[PDB]
């Protein structure tokens, strides 16, 4: 399984994801970005089955980019979460559902920063911190231990690295490299890759 | 030309001012939504047409205002609701639209029957519109307008366009749309508050 | 005389005295075509058609004016022949869908109503014209006996003892009334059906013609067949001598 | 569920219990199982609970459209044949088990309607899970052409024989008496089983539950 | 049991001239807490609430389809909805997708806006209405609060006495359920005010 | 262009519907119906225009159900088409509702079909009118009539065709002095009505009579010798 | 179920039991499995109690509309052919075994058996239902050729009573019907009026 | 048919000098029950083609009215063209193959006999559209119990007379009555010649 | 808008119908004359029920009314299947006038030659609307259609006073049909329907004869 994590602070929505994509026993790509940018200030971290991720997240990326073109202003992160939740929910009763586990993360000029969670059944939940994959089972309790709601963005990188070192020590899959990027009020920056 | 609804934009609210027209005496004075049709929690409208084709145009705007809210869980911005009907009318009545959204603040629009809209600071549609469009262009401080100063302008330009000797205090339907404590309030003003603006005009204009 | 108003451009339009002209104009193509007759006897139904030949190049058997619509029913048409071949193909499909649903040969009182309500159905709409063909239908069975119905382009379907359709339908009917056919047998009327054709044929105007004959009756076990080359030649000799 | 019906020479007496179960635990103690169709035709209901409700309501609207258009009181054979031609079309995929009964101009008629669309016109039927317990009373104590109060005592004894013997039945007995003249919809007819009066006193005092936060929103009058 | 995929524990209880609806706060995948602030009680009027348990993605779908159908109702009719009618509006929303259902079992609780009579209801997953005078429950821990509410419900309760009765029934039922809990939220709907209290619970 | 389709006149008239009533008078025939206290009779002219007609195939009386009778007056091809809907709609009532259709609801079914011809411009009205007779279960005998317009009123006695107006004045006059009828001597009222206005009364094999009674509800067309009994006594 | 139809010279004789079960419980014990399709044509229903009612009510509609158009009493072969085309088109979704017996003026008394699968064959006597298997030897032995109307009634009533005694799915009372030119004569045998063979 | 209800059994067939004789027993089995004992499983298609079928007798009664109406439809238009025995066989191959492709087969197995234009035709059609022509055919357990008796005579004597192939069929019917549980005492042989199709009466084995 | 103006000519040629909204009720009175004594007076009905609480009468063409009385009964039961409440009278007229508008809109179909008067009762408050062939609909206190409706609406305006009860509205409705009757109205020549808290019902002809004694 592939790994997602998000840490919301007072003004930043720090997210990370692995850079590995795997077939059966080999792994095929060593630098695979699983993060899709939708606006200047929101992302969408999508994992799940083969194929359904790049078909759903590209569908949500261009329909939210279509909202910016028709209107000039971009969607809020809350409305982009409910737009993502709306499409994933009403297709799971159709003949072609999607098996994508999402982690949406954006900043808003009025409402502030926001991290969103949904499973493959499209149950949207706003969380201060969330994670996906089998590696979520290890790393949520480092986050349940050391997360204050007012954590600085430099103490959130070191909180992120404690979670990723737990995957190096305890998790059975080789997840050596991670893409890390921050979503403060100035947009989507890109922190240096945490690798081991 | 049937209605006489007019919009006025202010710094802290927009207001529609429609007149209740009753042709025959045996028409029932309806106690329902008469002239100012509320579209969702932060936007209202008014039509220049008969109250049967009003119920087609407003209950189509309310489908668009709730297919948006079902899809994004946010209230619709007060230009996309104007635009989506103007796309439907592009494929036969003129409207006004008052509302508030977080993008461009207090808004006022005017949909042509051809399918064209425009943002107005104050305008009129319906009976004797150009008689009162010209009267608004005389006296409207385009930016220095308070709500009550806009509200006194409404019953000023309605006393020179409708009726005889009382400004039809029980037949004029001012609704104001304000911001208060985060939510959005739409106040169809009551008959006691609508009568006193006639009283505060007939005293101030005679003196 | 003429009318310039459009009360005769559609069959979905009544005239201001209550006539549908496009139906009444459709039975002018029937009233101008050559004569087809049919006489019912005590033991069957005989048809006979004055078949005009229009070119010596046409083979004997072209423009078959006697159809078989089921293995017990015949059909003798008048009028616009291209429309008659379409009402032959409807009468065959109606007779075929009856056996596919009810499992026996279709009665002739009921076949000539399914077809007559197909002809009527085109006399109602502005998109289709009425048929330019009256026609007859004759059958024989142990149950129903001998029956002969005619269908007009209006869609009315009556049952006849003797019938005539075509431009000499008036002169043919007064010859059929000379017959007292309720006592005569089926072979004796093939002599008479062929006799009436040679009488009503105006050899001055119409150049030349073949004679088509077909019975249906108890002498061929109730199936509709073309009269053979021997019995048609004798009836063409008894007529041309008369 | 225990629903029943009988014919009493002047009409139809319909009976039903009130226990609605969700699994093997009692959901509603005062359920209503006798449904309206027309002012002279009611219909008890067993089987799937929603497939009984939304079907008899559909028949009660399709037969009001028949009633207003004909301008006369509907017939029970119409309500039979609307039901059996609908349940057959869904091939038993809607579990409607019905004790349709009513009084029309032809007289008293009572039908049992099975979910696959088979119907059966009897002088006495029972359906439901307690149906076998209630035919014990009708095969023993039914005689043709009874009186009104004699038939009500028969149907109430039949539903009570389903209350005290079926686990998915109980808590009250609903009756419905239809005649040519009247209609007695007797909703608390017999209460065989009541809740016992409690001996202890377990009332939550004020201030027991601690609260984290409390937001109070006053509403306009 | 797909309705135990996310847990859920929603309960309504009728009092005198007031109702009370209560639910838990947990959002969980099969046995894994995700959030502790998941909304299961939705405002459907001035004093009329619905509560949804079951599969948590239909907690959010049915609450938005209904708010879609409620806002069209409240503007076309020109009045607030009667609580007996919202019951049938949910009962047509759930039965329309019968063959393949919304995996939720909603309970509604509100006041009749012209009479202020208390009304509570419960619905099956395919839309079977159920009007009780005492209480209705729904959720993974259904039998646990069936037993707490024929022990504590007395008729004709005061609003401060109703609040203790529904909260002491929610707390002791979700503590005997593994997948329901993480805090309880309680709404007391009265004639003149709505008091929303979330209360101290065991966080598993 | 408001005379070639069924749209309104500036005075508010449908001209094709009015022209369709003139199509009923083109048949040259006339039908008379009358209701008794326990019976219902219909009487037509049976014109045999050709000597080669099988007269058993020329009729205007039709069984619609086992106990609902009909008589069609007007365009003969339109008449057989409107029987076929009454044949269908009366047997479709029995399959959907489990009881015999009333004469109330069969005229209202046929007239609602006929209204659609008077509103869609893509089809003409049928130029023929239907008179349905039958015994109700609770109201006794019924004699109703549809028209090309779509009116389905109920009658004590009615008429149709070329002598419609003249036969009405004969039926109005007898329905004012007495109760218009009694039992199956009501047949004598209708045969005099068609013989007074047409002024022939030549033979007893030139009419066609059908009856429904309370004691026998089924529609039975009277034979020639059965109808000679009422005419020898007339 | 045990149904039976026997042809004589002048008409037919019908017969059925009156028991409809749901497995091993008797839901109805006074059922009427002889349904009138037309005035002189019946069917005997056997098999699925919902399929046979929904087929027979459709053929009563299809034959009733066919008969008023033709203005003749319809053929019994025509009635069974409607059952054939109904049972054959939907035999992937029916369990309806029908035997059709009646009278028509063209060929007298006729018995047609349409079993499951919807073939149609004219038999001199037809037997059907789950209890028909118990009396094949009885009805093949004592069937004379040319029995009277009263003799076919006792031959039907003995043969049904023998199968009701052996089949659990059969039982109840015997419903007999005789269809001839004169009309339909229906009698119901209950109690000691039913034959007992010891 | 997705499940056959009233089945037939082995239909023979053998071509001789100037015609084809096929035979079948007069019996429909409702699953090891001799239920209908007077049914004909051999069809006269037209004057030069005959047809017998095993398998479901209800599906065969459907083919008697589809192929039966199709023969009448060619006789109405009177053009002189009838269907050849190869035409019915090639039509019926397309009918049976189209029904397996809808996964709704006709549960039959036909033997198309025929004599036209101075050739005997004998064609097999299965329920899968499997079609061929052979000097001898036998469906069902006749493919095991009688097709060895037909192929042995047709190797030593490749051309039979009419009486040689008639007694050969009746030798094969008697083996089928002895050794096929679904078989029956009464059968019928039908024969096409230059004269036409002649179905014989209820012949009995002895 | 040409056929719509001409359909109103078919309404204004139709028989008079009068509707008056009282304090606690609505009355719908109309003209049901017969051309001859041969017509059964009680066979067809002009005042006609929709729900238990809604009835409607017409002026104009007879058969076009039955299309609208068959759709208004469907639209009242399509409401009742969904919401399980009797349909508001305001909401019924919005759906009926949408049907009447739907035939003006589509081509090749003439409009209805029918105006409707639609009574009703909801929430303890009476309702009386009028739907035109254009699809327009108006709420009325009292109005009239048919022959001499201009004289009818002026007659109603002099004799209307909103404090009148339902029994006082049946008199002023028959007095409005009295002015343009041209004959002698019996219990059969008119049809009255009243709508109150108990629901809609058309009056039996023996009940009308008590009101004709005034």
């Amino acid at each position: 399984m592939e790994y997602l994590i998000g840490i919301q602070g007072p003004d930043y929505v720090l997210v990370a994801s692995d850079r590995v994509a795997a077939s059966n026993i080999v792994q095929m790509k060593d630098d695979h970005d699983k993060m899709f940018k939708m606006s200047e200030k929101i992302l969408l971290l999508c994992v799940g089955e083969a194929g359904d991720t790049v078909q759903f997240a590209e569908y949500i990326q261009k329909n939210v980019q279509l909202y910016k073109m028709r209107n000039g202003y971009e969607l809020s992160p809350t409305a982009a979460a409910n737009f993502t939740r709306r499409n994933l929910a009403d297709c799971l009763r159709s003949r072609t559902p999607y098996h994508v586990n999402l982690l949406l993360a954006g900043y808003d000029e009025h409402e502030g920063p926001a991290l969103y969670y949904m499973d493959y059944l499209a149950a949207l939940a706003k969380a201060p911190f969330a994670a996906h994959g089998y590696g979520a089972f290890l790393t949520l309790s480092i986050l349940d231990r050391y997360y204050t709601p007012t954590i600085s963005r430099e103490r959130a990188v070191e909180l992120l690295r404690k979670c990723l070192e737990e995957l190096q020590k305890r998790f059975i899959l080789n997840l050596p490299t991670f893409s890390v990027r921050i979503i403060d009020k100035n947009g989507i920056h890109d922190l240096d890759n945490i690798s081991f | 030309h049937a209605g006489t609804c007019l919009g006025i934009l202010a710094n802290d609210g927009v207001l529609l001012a429609a007149e209740r027209r009753n042709i025959h005496k045996l028409l029932d004075e309806v106690f329902f939504s008469e002239k100012i049709y509320k579209l969702n929690e932060d936007m209202a409208c008014s039509v220049a047409g008969i109250t049967s084709d009003a119920n087609v145009l407003t209950n189509e705007l309310r489908l668009i205002a709730q297919r948006y809210l079902l899809q994004y869980q946010e209230p619709i911005p007060c230009e996309q609701l104007v635009t989506a009907l103007c796309d439907i009318k592009q494929a036969g009545v003129s409207l006004l639209y008052i509302g508030w959204d977080k993008h461009y603040g207090f808004q006022l629009y005017q949909s042509d029957p051809s399918g064209n809209y425009g943002g107005w600071k104050a305008t009129c549609i319906g009976n004797n519109s150009a008689a009162a469009v010209s009267m608004l262009k005389q006296d409207y401080k385009e930016g220095e307008m308070t709500l009550k100063s806009a509200l006194a302008l409404a019953i000023k330009v309605l006393n020179k366009t409708m009726d005889v000797s009382k400004l039809s205090a029980e037949k004029v339907e001012i609704a104001t749309l304000t911001r208060e404590n985060g939510k959005t309030v739409i106040r169809v003003l009551k008959q006691k508050e609508v009568e006193q603006l006639i009283k505060k005009h007939e005293e101030e204009e005679a003196k | 005389s003429s009318i310039g108003t459009g009360y005769d451009l559609s069959a979905s339009t009544f005239s201001p005295d209550g006539r549908v002209f496009q139906v009444e104009y459709a039975m002018k193509a029937v009233e101008n075509s050559s004569t087809a007759i049919g006489i019912r006897c005590k033991d069957g139904v005989v048809f006979g058609v004055e078949k005009l030949v229009l070119s010596k190049l046409y083979e004997e058997g072209s423009n078959k004016r006697l159809f078989n619509v089921d293995r017990h029913v015949g059909m003798a048409v008048a009028g616009l022949l291209a429309d008659a071949r379409s009402l032959a193909d409807i009468a065959r499909e109606e007779a075929s869908n009856f056996r596919s649903n009810f499992g026996y040969n279709i009665p002739l009182k009921h076949l000539a109503d399914r077809v007559a309500m197909y002809v009527h159905a085109y006399t109602l709409y502005s998109a289709v014209r009425p048929f330019g063909c009256s026609f007859m239908l004759g059958s024989y069975s142990v149950n129903d006996g001998a029956q002969l119905y005619m269908i007009d382009p209006s869609g009315v379907s009556y049952g006849y003892w003797g019938c005539a359709i075509g431009k000499a339908r008036q002169a043919a009917k007064t010859e059929i009334e000379k017959l007292q056919m309720k006592e005569m047998t089926c072979r004796d009327i093939v002599k008479e059906v062929a006799k009436i054709i040679y009488i009503v044929h105006d050899e001055v105007k119409d150049k030349a013609f073949e004679l088509e004959l077909s019975w249906v009756g108890e002498l061929t076990n109730g199936r509709h067949e073309i009269v053979p080359k021997d019995i048609r030649e004798e009836a063409e000799k008894y007529a041309k001598e008369s | 569920t225990t629903i029943a019906g009988v014919v009493y020479k002047d009409g139809i007496v319909l009976g039903a219990d009130t226990r609605a179960t969700e699994g093997m635990v009692v959901a509603d103690k005062n359920c209503s199982k006798i449904h309206f169709i027309s002012p002279n035709i009611y219909c008890c209901g067993a089987g799937t609970a929603a497939d009984t409700d939304m079907t008899t309501q559909l028949i009660s609207s399709n037969l009001e459209l028949h009633s207003l258009s004909t301008g006369r009181l509907p017939r029970v054979v119409t309500a039979n044949r609307m039901l059996k031609q609908m349940l057959f079309r869904y091939q038993g995929y809607i579990g409607a088990a019905l004790v349709l009964g009513g009084v029309d101009v032809t007289g008293p008629h009572l039908y049992s309607i099975y979910p696959h669309g088979s119907t059966d016109k009897l002088p006495y039927v029972t359906m439901g899970s307690g149906s076998l317990a209630a035919m014990a009373v009708f095969e023993d104590k039914f005689r043709p052409d009874m009186e009104e109060e004699e038939a009500k005592n028969l149907v109430s004894e039949a539903i009570a024989a389903g209350i005290f013997n079926d686990l998915g039945s109980g808590s009250n007995i609903d009756l419905c008496v239809i005649s040519k003249n009247k209609l007695d919809f007797l909703r608390p007819y017999t209460v065989p089983n009541k809740k016992g009066t409690r001996l202890g006193r377990y009332r939550c005092e004020k201030g027991t539950t601690a609260v984290l936060t409390e937001k109070i929103t006053p509403l306009e009058i | 049991s797909i309705m135990s995929y996310n847990g859920g524990a929603v309960m309504a209880m009728k009092g005198k001239n007031c109702v009370a609806i209560a639910a838990d706060r947990r959002f969980g995948i099969q046995a894994q807490m995700v959030t502790t602030d998941f909304q299961k009680i939705f405002p459907m009027g001035d004093r009329l609430y619905i509560g949804l348990a079951g599969l948590a993605t239909d907690v959010q779908t049915v609450a938005q389809r209904l708010k879609f159908r409620l806002n069209l109702y409240e503007l076309k009719e020109g009045r607030q909805i009667k609580p007996y009618t919202l019951m049938s509006m949910v009962a047509n929303l759930l039965y329309e997708k019968r063959f393949g259902p919304y995996y939720t079992e909603p309970v509604i609780a509100g006041l009749d806006p012209k009479t202020f009579k208390p009304f509570i209801c419960s619905l099956d997953l395919i839309g079977c209405p159920m009007v009780t005078d005492d209480f209705v429950v729904s959720g993974t821990c259904a039998e646990q609060m069936y037993g707490m509410c024929e022990s504590l419900w007395e008729p004709n309760m005061d609003p401060d006495h109703l609040f203790e009765t529904i909260s002491q029934a929610m707390l002791n039922a979700v503590d005997r359920d593994a997948v329901s809990g993480m805090g309880v939220i309680v709404h007391i709907i009265e004639k003149d005010k709505i008091t929303t209290r979330t209360l101290k619970a065991r966080m598993d | 262009f408001d005379r070639h389709i069924t749209i309104f006149s500036p005075e508010g008239r449908l001209y094709q519907v009015e022209y369709a009533f003139k199509a009923i008078n083109q048949g040259g025939l006339t039908s008379v119906a009358v209701r008794g206290k326990d019976c219902a009779v219909i009487v037509t002219q049976k014109k045999v225009p050709d000597k080669l007609l099988d007269s058993s195939t020329v009729t205007h009386l039709f069984k619609i159900t086992e106990n609902i009778g009909c008589v069609m007056t007007g365009m003969t091809a339109d008449s057989r088409s409107q029987v076929q809907r009454a044949r269908y709609e009366a047997a479709n009532w029995k399959y959907k509702y489990g009881y015999e259709i009333p004469v109330d609801m069969l005229c209202k079914r046929i007239a609602d079909i006929s209204q659609v011809y008077t509103q869609n411009a893509e089809m003409r009205p049928l130029g023929c009118c239907m008179i349905l007779i039958g015994i109700d279960e609770e109201q006794g005998p019924q004699v109703y009539k549809c028209d090309p317009a779509g009116y389905y009123c109920g009658f004590k006695a009615t008429a149709a065709g070329v002598k419609q107006t003249e036969s009405t004045s004969f039926l109005e006059k007898k329905v004012k002095k007495k109760f218009d009828w009694t039992f199956e001597q009501t047949v004598e009222t209708a045969i005099t009505c068609l013989s007074t206005v047409l002024s022939i009364d030549f033979k007893p094999s030139e009419i066609e009579v059908g009856v429904v009674t309370v004691e026998n509800p089924k529609f039975r067309i009277l034979t020639e010798a059965e109808i000679d009994a009422h005419l020898v006594a007339l | 179920t045990t149904i039976m139809a026997v042809q004589f010279d002048g008409g037919v004789v019908l017969g059925a039991d009156s028991r409809t079960t749901t497995g091993s419980y008797i839901a109805n014990r006074v059922t009427d499995k002889l349904t009138p399709i037309h005035d002189r044509i019946f069917c005997c229903r056997s098999g699925s109690a919902a399929d046979t009612q929904a087929v027979a009510d459709a053929v009563t509609y299809q034959l009733g509309f066919h008969s008023i158009e033709l203005n003749e009493p319809p053929l019994v072969h025509t009635a069974a052919s409607l059952f054939k085309e109904m049972c054959y088109r939907y035999r992937e979704d029916l369990m309806a075994g029908i035997i059709i017996a009646g009278w028509d003026p063209q060929e007298g008394g006729q018995v047609y058996s349409v079993p499951m699968g919807g073939m149609m064959v004219r038999q001199s006597f037809a037997i059907g239902g789950s209890g028909s298997s118990y009396i094949y030897g009885y009805v093949d032995a004592t069937y004379r050729e040319g029995m009277t109307k009263e003799e076919c009634l006792q031959f039907t009533a003995n043969a049904l009573a023998l199968a009701m005694e052996r089949d659990g799915s059969s039982g109840g009372v015997i419903r007999l019907a005789a269809i001839a030119e004169s009309g339909v004569e229906r009698q119901v045998l209950l109690g000691d009026q039913i034959p007992k063979f010891a | 048919t997705q499940n056959p209800m009233v089945t037939g059994t082995s239909v023979l067939g053998v071509k001789f000098e100037g015609g084809v004789v096929i035979a079948a027993d007069m019996l429909g089995s409702y699953g090891s029950l001799a239920r209908f004992r007077n049914i004909s499983r051999i069809m006269r298609v037209n004057n030069s083609t005959m047809l017998g079928a095993s398998g479901d007798y209800a599906d065969f009664q459907y083919l008697k009215q589809v192929l039966g109406q199709m023969v009448i439809d060619e006789e109405l238009l009177g053009d002189g063209h009838s269907y050849s025995p190869r035409a019915i066989h090639s039509w019926l191959t397309r009918a049976m193959y189209s029904r397996r492709s809808k996964m709704n087969p006709l549960w039959n197995t036909m033997v198309i006999g025929g004599y036209a234009d101075g050739e005997s035709f004998l064609g097999y059609v299965d329920m899968l559209g499997v079609a061929y022509e052979a000097p001898s055919l036998a469906t069902g357990y006749g493919a095991y119990l009688a097709q060895p008796l037909l192929r042995e005579v047709l190797e030593k004597q490749p051309v039979l007379s009419q009486t040689e192939a008639r007694d050969l069929v009746e030798r094969c019917m008697r083996v089928l009555y002895y050794r096929d549980a679904r078989s029956y005492n009464r059968f019928q042989i039908a024969t096409v010649t230059e004269k036409g199709v002649e179905i014989e009466g209820p012949l009995s084995t002895e | 808008l040409v056929q719509i103006e001409y359909a109103l000519a078919a309404v204004a040629g139709g028989a008079p119908s009068v509707g008056i909204k009282a304090a606690n009720g609505v009355v719908l009175a109309t003209e049901k004359k017969q051309k001859s004594i041969l017509y059964d007076e009680r066979s067809v009905h002009k005042v006609e029920p929709i729900t238990k609480h809604i009835g409607l009468v017409y002026s104009g063409m007879g058969p076009d009314y039955r299309v609208l009385v068959h759709r208004a009964r469907k639209l009242a039961q399509q409401y009742y299947l969904v919401y399980q409440e009797p349909i508001p009278t305001a909401q019924l007229v919005q759906r009926v006038a949408s049907v009447m508008q739907e035939y003006t809109q589509s081509g090749g179909v003439r409009p209805f030659g029918v105006s409707l008067l639609i009574c009703g009762w909801n929430e303890g408050r009476p309702y009386l609307f009028q739907s035109d062939p254009s699809g327009a609909y108006f709420a009325w206190k009292a109005t009239a259609m048919g022959k001499n409706y201009v004289n009818g609406k002026t007659f109603l305006e002099k004799r209307y006073n909103e404090d009148l009860e339902l029994e006082d509205a049946i008199h002023t409705a028959i007095l409005t049909l009295k002015e343009s009757f041209e004959g002698q109205m019996t219990e059969d020549n008119i049809e009255v329907g009243i709508c109150n808290e108990a629901g809609f019902r058309r009056l039996t002809p023996t009940e009308v004869k008590d009101y004709l004694a005034a």
